[PDB]
């Protein structure tokens, strides 16, 4: 299964944020990780990010990158731009039953 | 599609249908969002030979199932309880970890 924290991230634009995920069964399979990170923009269908752990999907921005070893994995982002915002969801496919995490929602800090 | 309002109990049949590509060659996912934001896995199933695998959730009552021909993918809901209610979205599955696209949603409400 799979914890997310934080749940809530309050980012000013430019700033750098992490959210991770750790599983509760290990989601190592066949020499690879099946974790993979998704982004919820409001009032829309979740979009795929990162997939394998560390790889970044064609149309992503170099943004986004990911890591983890064992049960624990980051999602970081480097400079937080406005079209971040929305909710961001962890997910493994390691081993049955696939499991989502319960997601961290990013909000734009602004004046 | 096939959504909509439905009283604790009923049965109903959601749809999916893919296009880009061909509908045997990758697999499928059935996951819902409620309400409250939460992702929850309700599905999963090899589109050749028509066995799916469930959580305990729905293990029992619903039936995933799919035509390679007519590329189609089906969720059998059945006993349908309050908790069913959320959007439910299917989703290609792109190699093993993730999906490739792909749907908009369809909201089912039970009460």
């Amino acid at each position: 299964l799979m914890t997310q924290i934080p749940a809530s991230l309050a980012v000013s634009l430019g700033q750098r944020a992490t959210i991770s995920c750790k599983a509760s069964q290990s989601v190592d399979y066949e020499g690879d990780s099946y974790m993979n990170w998704y982004q919820q923009k409001p009032g829309q269908p979740p979009k795929l990010l990162i997939y394998a752990a560390s790889n970044l999907e064609s149309g992503i921005p170099a943004r986004f990158s990911g890591s983890g070893s064992g049960t624990d994995f980051t999602l970081n982002i480097h400079p937080v731009e406005e079209e971040d915002a929305a909710t961001y969801y962890c997910q493994q496919s390691n081993g049955d039953p696939y499991t989502f995490g319960g997601g961290t929602k990013l909000d734009t800090k602004r004046a | 599609s096939g959504p909509e309002l439905k009283k604790p109990g009923e049965t109903v049949k959601i749809s999916c249908k893919a296009s880009g590509y061909t509908f045997t060659n990758y697999g499928m996912n059935w996951v819902k969002q409620a309400p409250g934001e939460g992702l929850k896995w309700m599905g999963w199933i090899n589109t050749s030979s028509g066995k799916a695998t469930y959580a305990d959730d729905f293990k029992g009552r619903f039936a995933f199932s799919l035509k390679p021909s007519a590329s189609t993918a089906y969720l059998q809901i059945n006993n349908l309880k309050n908790e069913d209610m959320a959007t439910y979205f299917c989703a290609r599955l792109g190699y093993r970890s993730y999906f490739d696209f792909w749907g908009q949603g369809t909201t089912l409400t039970v009460s």
